[PDB]
């Protein structure tokens, strides 16, 4: 991203991710700072930023992959997109851990019902579209020509207001 | 916690102490009102220089000189 | 270094290092890109940079710890300084890689004669001083007032010529 920004290439983000990796090996590997640098580079860059979401956009994956809240210019989703803080299985684990172990199959049945309701409601394009976090939900075939139209509009983007200074500091 | 005047050798009488301090107080010349002077950047030298369109001194000299306060 | 440059603090380097730490774990840990970032930050910084060398300053340690070649402004060394590509023991082992029968009686003699010669003639302040890679060799007690005189000289330093641009890229 920093290279493309330095040479003025527009950025296209194609999003399909559960977000950051879990685990102690990735924590000790530095995932907090490396993600922080990815977030930094995406906000730093001044070039046109256009995003297409395919299926999953959970948590930090949604945020970092050119979210509108992180200054992306135009954001589109395919109707398969799922934009949420966490996927249904993860929310189901946080729900069910408030119950005892699933020795009674009522627990399994509650998980299955919750996961279907969640995949019908929270984990959909439609809340982000209703709130305007994404600008449109598009038929997949529109994507190529809609990218042409969008980047023709954005060709002369001037990023601001930004305060000139020696440099922006970066997580190191 | 103030720094006081010190007399290191001998002791003056109260009259000599008063004369010493009185003449030093008289020697305390100055503006009579020392405060931060009014800022006026009109025609400051840094605006007079030629800077190349890409010169880094546009950041580290011109801009910092205007913005510093 | 990047933070200090952003807030215009002068930088004082106090060198005493054999350089980068050898090892496969350090290689796998990213030591090339991390060292390249350290090299990048030292050159990028515009603030006054003053260096005092104590004792060892070998190889990349010399270079990265504010060498004159990497844009340090004033360079001083104590008479204990040792400036070289590699320390005496490393140069000796690099020679004993040839005719490498380290069980032999005489090789352990010529090793010590070489190390004596290398620590007298090579790993010293005096070649860097006579070539002008460092600006003075100083009595240690001079250091505090020398640093005052130097940073008072450098108080108004303007770094250039530099080409203004969006940003400088760095190893990432
Ligand atoms: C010159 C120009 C220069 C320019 C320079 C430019 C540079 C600037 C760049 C700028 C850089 C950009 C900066 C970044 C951008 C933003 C990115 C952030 C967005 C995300 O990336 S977003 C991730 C997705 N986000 C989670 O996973 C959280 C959740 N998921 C997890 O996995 C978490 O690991 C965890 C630990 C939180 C989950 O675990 P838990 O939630 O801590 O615990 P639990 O559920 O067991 O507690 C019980 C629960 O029930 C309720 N409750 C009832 N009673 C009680 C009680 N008595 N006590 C406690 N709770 C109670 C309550 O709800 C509680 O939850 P809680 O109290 O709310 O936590
Ligand atoms: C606004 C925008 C701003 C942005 C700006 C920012 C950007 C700025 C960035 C700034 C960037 C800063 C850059 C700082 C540079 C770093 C500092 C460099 C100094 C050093 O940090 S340090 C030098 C390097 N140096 C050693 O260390 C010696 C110690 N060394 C070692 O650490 C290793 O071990 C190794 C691998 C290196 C040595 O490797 P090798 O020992 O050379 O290799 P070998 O023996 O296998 O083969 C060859 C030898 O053997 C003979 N030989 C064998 N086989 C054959 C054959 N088939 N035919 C013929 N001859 C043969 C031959 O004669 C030869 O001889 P020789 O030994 O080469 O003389």
């Amino acid at each position: 991203i920093r290279f493309c920004d330095s040479y003025n290439l527009p950025l296209v983000f194609v999003v399909d991710t559960p977000g950051a990796m879990p685990g102690v090996a990735e924590e000790k590997g530095g995932i907090i700072k490396r993600g922080g640098r990815f977030f930094n580079a995406i906000v730093e860059a001044d070039v046109p930023k256009v995003t297409v979401i395919i299926r999953k956009a959970y948590g930090g994956g949604y945020a970092v992959m050119g979210s509108k809240q992180l200054s992306a210019d135009l954001n589109f989703a395919w109707p398969t997109a799922r934009i949420a803080v966490i996927g249904a299985e993860g929310a189901a684990q946080l729900l069910v851990k408030r119950f005892p172990d699933p020795n009674a199959p009522e627990v399994q049945k509650i998980r299955d019902d919750f996961i279907e309701g969640y995949n019908l409601n929270m984990a959909t394009p439609w809340i982000a579209a209703e709130r305007g976090y994404i600008d449109a939900v598009i038929q997949p075939h529109e994507t190529r020509l809609l990218l042409r139209k969008s980047l023709r509009l954005l060709r002369d983007k001037q990023n601001g207001p930004k305060v000139q200074r020696k440099h922006g500091l970066l997580p190191l | 916690h103030e720094a006081h005047i010190k007399v290191l050798r001998g002791e003056p009488t109260p009259e000599e102490m008063a004369a010493l301090m009185a003449v030093l107080a008289s020697a305390g010349g100055g503006p009579a009102e020392p405060v931060k002077k009014e800022r006026n950047m009109w025609g400051h030298p840094v605006d007079k220089l030629r800077y190349s369109v890409f010169s880094w001194q546009r950041v580290t000299l011109l801009e910092r000189t205007h913005m510093r306060r």
